[PDB]
């Protein structure tokens, strides 16, 4: 019932029809139906399965004076037509014109039903006149009901909101009236909406996109009196609080609770089913193009809408299905997205030039949303198609543009700075083509010079060179071994600023989507693979990617205001893996063996410091408590790439047995026995969660794998296996015994000496069944030998598992 | 989804249980229990 009366206690008004005169001509059928209501009334009564009688009672529950026509006084035969007159003349009134198309003419032989179905034109007409039987009947009862001016009738509602079983009495009269016609043949007169555009959310995004318009006009105006007449009215000030009050929440929410429908596939359904048409795909993609020309400029105005417009524009960024859109769109809307491109790409170069307003517009505003926009496509792989041609040059541009950056070194751009790179890495993570290696992007199809004849791209503007159109970014070779010089000179933040924040995240964003495409990687297609790779990168380059950055973050671990080396650690997040085992023993070892080093000596400073009352004591704790904050700083910088590698490397690590895992697994141990002792630690830590917000970071990577995440679930019990396997099933009395040993507040060579004094107090594999096969999986490990059974070796694994069990389950249970 | 390891938690031992898998059509499997340690894979990995 897509159909509203769009009128206005409840009055139903009914129809005006006594007043006009009702035509005649049509008095054979008139009649005729007149009587056959109550012909088919008498079907009815032999349907009730008790006969028609011609006396009066009660007793026979049906109607008593039912009689054939033979004796059938007509005294009720003019009197039961009224009704039949009525709904004619009603019928007649609403300016629907009958024609009789065709010219003819004690049981019902032909019979009335309803159960047929009927066209949609006309059985809208049936339900108008049921309405109207309805309003007639409210008003009939209403008339009678208003005389005591409390209460109401409880049908006394309108007919479409009411049910359809009461709306069954009305429905079927109108719908045997109908019948009645159609099978007798009366055409009459006074819209074909798809079942696409019936949906409610073509009908409000269509509302939506009036209402973008209506805005606009109305902004016009703001603009033409703030540029001259400023007059604090405003025509249309109702409208600008309708659009800033309800609308821009209405839109956030409801796209944010529906993102997963609008962005489905008919190929791949993403929710739990359905998905919007492309003809959807293409207002959403209008009105995301609409919104972000509407905040093109007048950023300033309703500044205090700015942030639910700038709200809008992400979450509209999101769930945007361009592949299609792309995919034989509509002109308009696709041109809107590529000038919305070029005037962000312009833009950019015009912040560029002017470091060598449009700042409120592109930091504010422009650079997120396209930061935003560029983890889309790339998150979803859309670059297939969305990126290339005029968008292609548009963000080629917008990279040899905000790489041009690195000549200024004035005030602004250091501020600017992380937002530009993180821009740019979702750029470089978006990009399909190769800008890097340009010698080989004559096989790739992404590029634009071989998607277009040199002719095409000489009238087009483009050089039929892609060095030339690249000259600010060499190719790979060079950056690689710059970064890795950097790293071996010993460069800080503060000497090369723009290398660690912009020239990073181009290789952390580059290696590894573009490793898959790669030659090591295996080609998913044969025939697609057969043509030379456009990018070469393979393992052994992320590899060194991933040493030169261990190297960075180890030359600078001690910098003060060092604020970026998390992010890095980010950055640094998707590369950390396919890394070679080597690795372990090459820079994660001495990093952590250096980071240990620092643990104990400040350890040892707060225990200088603690073992006197004093004001000095109290300053000495203070800036231990900051050498703590610092070393909170440096932890949690560097840890999630050690997490990921032993997540990655456990079970090479648990089949053989690994030294260099065991001494990492020692070393990690005194560093969580350093944070145990010291309360200190464990504060700062608190302190600087909070304060640098680590833990949506912290929680992020437990989640890709409480307030102490990064400390004690991170490292040491990831690593826990490892060194509970190199401790025996048979040792397993010691290790309690030690707890115990360790329970009474007893130093490590004291537990140590009665360690070397308890050593007949181990089990032996006939004394249990329950660890004979563990001794046997031991003995049945390949790279294990006897040489761990001397006593010396035997008391270090004891005691330092025991140390271990005792500080981790007292960590646990308070 | 939120992170948790734990498939599921606070259960109430009740009156035990029991290893138990149900298969589809045309579908094989097999069941390993562990009678033999050495014959069970990914144990030292996880669980040893």
């Amino acid at each position: 019932s897509y159909s509203s009366k769009a009128e206005k206690n409840f009055d139903p008004r009914p129809v005006e029809t006594l007043n006009v005169i009702i035509p005649e001509k049509l008095d054979s059928f008139i009649n005729k139906f007149a009587e056959y209501t109550h012909e088919k009334w008498a079907f009815d009564k032999i349907q009730n399965n008790w006969s028609y009688g011609e006396n009066v009672d009660e007793e026979l529950k049906t109607h008593p004076m039912l009689r054939p026509y033979k004796t059938f006084s007509e005294k009720d035969k003019e009197i039961y037509r009224w009704p039949i007159k009525e709904s004619l003349k009603a019928m007649i009134a609403w300016e629907w014109t009958i024609e009789k198309a065709r010219e003819g003419e004690y049981n019902p032989q032909p019979p009335d039903l309803s159960g047929v179905t009927l066209s949609r034109e006309l059985q809208a007409m049936a339900e108008q006149l049921a309405e109207n039987y309805h309003n007639t009947w409210g008003r009939k009862k209403k008339q009678e009901l208003e005389a005591k001016g409390g209460g109401t009738h409880p049908l006394l509602v309108p007919y479409d909101t009411l049910t359809a079983k009461e709306k069954a009495r009305d429905r079927e009269k109108a719908q045997e009236l109908l019948k009645f016609l159609q099978m007798n043949g009366y055409a009459v007169t006074r819209l074909d909406t798809s079942s696409i555009e019936k949906r409610f959310a073509f009908g409000f995004l269509q509302q939506l996109l009036r209402w973008m318009d209506i805005s606009q006009e109305f902004i016009a105006h703001l603009e033409a009196v703030v540029s001259s007449g400023r007059v604090e009215k405003s025509p249309h000030e109702q409208e600008i609080k309708f659009f800033a009050k309800i609308l821009l929440p209405l839109i956030n929410q409801y796209f944010t609770n529906h993102c997963l429908y609008f962005l489905s596939t008919p190929a791949k359904v993403l929710g739990s089913g359905g998905h919007a048409s492309n003809k959807e795909k293409e207002m959403i993609t209008s009105l995301f193009c609409k919104l972000a020309a509407l905040v093109r400029h007048r950023v300033s105005l309703f500044g205090t809408d700015a942030p639910a417009v700038v709200n809008c524009l992400h979450i509209l960024a999101r769930s945007l299905d361009a592949r299609t859109v792309m995919k034989s769109g509509p002109e308009i809307v696709k041109a809107g997205l590529r000038s919305f491109f070029e005037s962000a790409s312009e833009d950019i170069e015009k912040m560029v030039e002017n470091l060598r307003q449009n700042l409120t517009y592109t930091t504010v505003a422009l650079l997120p949303v396209l930061t935003t926009l560029f983890q889309h496509i790339a998150q979803h792989q859309f670059g297939d198609d969305v990126i290339l041609d005029d968008v292609q040059v548009s963000c080629y541009r917008t990279l040899c543009s905000i790489y041009s950056l690195g000549t200024t070194k004035n005030t602004y751009v250091e501020k600017l700075r992380p937002a530009l790179g993180e821009c740019l890495a979702r750029l470089a993570a978006a990009m399909p083509v190769a800008f890097l290696e340009p010698q080989l992007n004559e096989y790739n199809a992404c590029s634009v010079y071989t998607t277009k004849s040199p002719r095409e791209r000489a009238i087009l503007g483009l050089p039929n060179s892609v060095e030339e159109m690249c000259p600010d970014i060499p190719v790979l070779d060079r950056l690689m071994a710059d970064i890795g010089g950097l790293a071996e000179s010993g460069a800080r933040y503060t000497e090369m600023p723009h290398v660690i924040e912009i020239t990073l995240p181009m290789l952390c964003s580059y290696l590894p989507r573009w490793w898959e495409r790669g030659p090591e990687a295996p080609p998913p297609a044969l025939p697609a693979g057969a043509p030379p790779p456009c990018t070469a990168v393979t393992s052994d380059h992320l590899n060194s990617l991933l040493g030169n950055i261990l190297r960075i973050i180890v030359n600078n671990l001690g910098i003060d205001e060092a604020t970026w080396m998390k992010r890095l650690a980010v950055f640094a997040q998707p590369i950390v893996s396919r890394a070679r085992p080597e690795l372990l023993h090459s820079h994660f070892i001495p990093t952590i063996g250096r980071l240990r080093k620092r643990a104990g000596k400040v350890v040892a400073e707060e225990e200088q410091l603690r073992l006197e009352a004093k004001a000095e004591a109290e300053e000495g704790e203070l800036l231990v408590r900051d050498e703590f904050s610092v070393l909170c700083r440096d932890l949690y910088a560097l840890y999630p790439l050690l997490i990921r590698y032993v997540d990655n490397n456990r079970a090479h690590w648990l089949t053989e047995p690994n030294a260099n895992a065991e001494e990492l697994f020692r070393m990690v141990g005194e560093i969580f026995i350093y944070w145990s002792k010291s309360h200190n630690f464990k504060r700062e830590e608190q302190n600087f969660v909070v304060q640098n917000e680590i833990n949506n970071m912290s929680f992020l990577t437990a989640d890709s794998k409480s307030v102490q995440t990064s400390l004690i679930v991170a490292t040491l019990k990831k690593m826990l296996p490892i060194g509970l396997n190199m401790c025996a099933p048979t040792d397993q009395d010691l290790i309690m015994l030690a707890k115990t040993r360790y329970a009474l507040k007893d130093t490590d060579e004291e537990v140590r000496e009665f360690l070397q004094n308890n050593l007949h107090l181990q089990g032996k594999v006939e004394g249990s069944p329950s660890l004979r096969w563990q001794m046997a999986l031991y003995r049945g490990l390949p790279g294990r030998e006897e040489d761990a059974d001397d006593p010396e070796k035997i008391v270090r694994r004891v005691q330092e598992v025991s140390a271990v069990l005792y500080h981790l389950e007292q960590t646990e249970h308070p | 989804d939120s992170g948790s390891e734990t498939a599921f938690r606070e259960i109430e031992i009740g009156d035990g249980f029991l290893p138990v898998c149900s298969l589809g059509p045309g579908q094989v499997g097999h069941l390993n229990l562990g009678q033999d340690v050495s014959s069970l894979r990914f144990f030292a990995i996880c669980g040893l």
